[PDB]
């Protein structure tokens, strides 16, 4: 019986956001590029793509 | 000998203008079927600034890490929860899922709380899903918590918890063949199978008083009778 | 009837504001198909320390004996619950469910809340349970509680409790033929048999717009409808 | 703009056996699927004595415009609530659950509260309604309100609310045949017609791993996994 671990996730304002491998069971990441635009969007970020 | 204290945090969930709180959760194991819940603490008790005591407590409680005995840092499911016993950085309190564990302060009109949500997947390992721990009856197969402290965290254990019944089946050997007259007051699970060399794979739940006639090899017959682990009954001829 | 003074007793589960507390419920009596619920507390209602009220209450807190106005005191099941009448030992009160009675004070001492898990008898009519009296027409039989201030317990006595209607039957007489369009909005009962030179013994279920066909002999049918005692009738129209 | 003046209102349950209080809500609005909730209260919220204000109401209980600060009169479920906008007469706050509202002034002995039971309401957006939002999947537009106000009631609007996602309809592509392994975690409504020349008439509610084979002509089929609107594919080995 696992547990789901779910860590806040790295935001780069203004930069790519590379994954750091974890070697925990079941460990996966995926980069996502242009998440939030100019302000707002779930976080605020000056920079869009 | 524990390495944290308590200290004030943001609430996964607290009432909106209060989820600036004190008193939190860092994660809980409720993979038992036991009614006791072990919890890794941010408003810990079993830690006064001596460490590990069984009825005192410590808490940042928008103050400074200070304690005082049991009172305003109360543990609750939703409900009270009573301590069992104290462990320093871990905590043990029945708050039977695990899955919500609110460390909340109930002093005055106001009802504050702090509730935290877990990471706990609690499923079946038994023989059988089964009732939550009452004083009653036959346990069952559980993951329980240790229930003292050795100051750090209570250890994971596999055991057998209490379980609610009602009377047992009335058997009847006769020729070949066995009756079970049963008066069910709570569901049980009924496993059967014949002891001899015949199969009887057969699962029921069953409620009520019904009968369930099985035959035997003659050679005997378990049937479990659910909130009991396997009975077994024997003889030249059953 | 409201003879010496009110008492503690242990509450199953409260917080760690008290526990020794007031207001801890010892029994409650339903079978009552209104909202009311019959209650023993430890502590006393309709008396005070100027002895018999009729809107007043005392209570041994297990830390001082005083009496308060209920106001401050409030019995809850979720919400507040206004009691009806007092005759000592117990309370009789409009609060539904009395399988969990929780007393708390939100304005008494810290945020005190006692729940009690107790004694409760509760059966269906013989059609079907409901426990909200409503405005919406006829009543089906039920317990009550006497309002009682003189001569401890007030004594059981059949009442008259509304129950729950749904859009009326619309009743269609026919040659030799009486359709019952039924259109409940709530599980009906539907126990018929017809009247005159016939009767038939025919219980169904009914929930949702149906038709029930049944015969009649030109003289009409009986037709009870679950919430409802016998609508009947004996019409030539059959 | 808002203009409709504040009023008291008699609220089922306050204090123990109170009831006369204002700021009582009226008629609730959730047609949000989120946990948000457009409250009508007699207490008009966002005006104060100086007109138009972002984070003052104002109520009788003697008075006719008296105002307070929101934090003074404080919304609760079980622990405090903020609001986020007034639209006069109207509240709209975010509340923990948004199916619990209790407007409460826990000020003195006299303690009155009122609360509501307040309604999350999902309603087809895509070609079904949808869950609550949870960790899982993506916003998707849902039924809603305006969650500002117009400087009298709040309007109806399509926003967005986090959907319960899983895996929607794993295709496994045959010879121009789709067998749909779907996997949902939660109640989704599969909904399918073929784009080709044939047709998949099919609506069914699905929930966890299951197949439902589709024919095609090689020219492709919809299937719709409810909460979203239509998805296509077209003559792949469709």
């Amino acid at each position: 019986k696992y547990k789901t671990k779910v860590p806040s996730p790295v935001v780069k304002c203004c930069g790519a956001t590379q994954c750091t491998s974890k070697p925990h069971p079941d460990y996966q990441c995926q980069v996502f590029t242009g998440v939030y635009p100019f302000m707002w969007g779930g976080a605020y970020c000056f920079c869009d793509t | 000998y524990k390495l944290a204290r308590p200290y004030i945090a943001d609430c996964p969930n607290c009432g909106h203008s209060r989820c600036d709180s004190p008193i939190a959760i860092e994660e809980v194991r409720g993979d038992a079927h036991a009614g006791v819940i072990r919890i890794q603490t941010s408003a810990m008790f079993g830690l006064k600034t001596d460490g590990v005591d069984l009825a005192y407590m410590s808490f940042m409680n928008g103050k400074t890490q200070k304690s005082i005995k049991i009172d305003n840092l109360h543990v609750r499911t939703s409900a009270p929860c009573s301590l069992v016993s104290h462990h320093g950085y871990y905590i043990l309190a029945q708050c039977p899922p695990g899955d919500t564990v609110t460390v909340g302060f109930h002093d005055g009109p106001n009802r504050h709380t702090c509730t935290v949500a877990h990471k706990v997947e609690f499923r079946p390992v038994g023989r059988e899903k089964y009732r939550h721990p009452p004083e009653h009856g036959v346990e069952l197969p559980c993951n329980r918590y240790t229930h003292k402290r050795a100051d750090v965290p209570f250890v994971p254990v596999k055991a057998k918890c209490i379980a609610t019944l009602a009377p047992e089946p009335l058997v009847e050997h006769k020729h070949r063949t066995l009756i079970l007259h049963l008066h069910p007051d709570h569901p049980t699970l009924l496993t059967t199978r014949s002891l001899g060399s015949d199969a009887n794979p057969t699962r029921q739940w069953i409620e009520r008083p019904t009968t369930v006639n099985f035959t035997v090899t003659g050679e005997g017959l378990e049937y479990t009778w659910g909130n009991h682990p396997p009975k077994r009954v024997w003889a030249q001829e059953s």
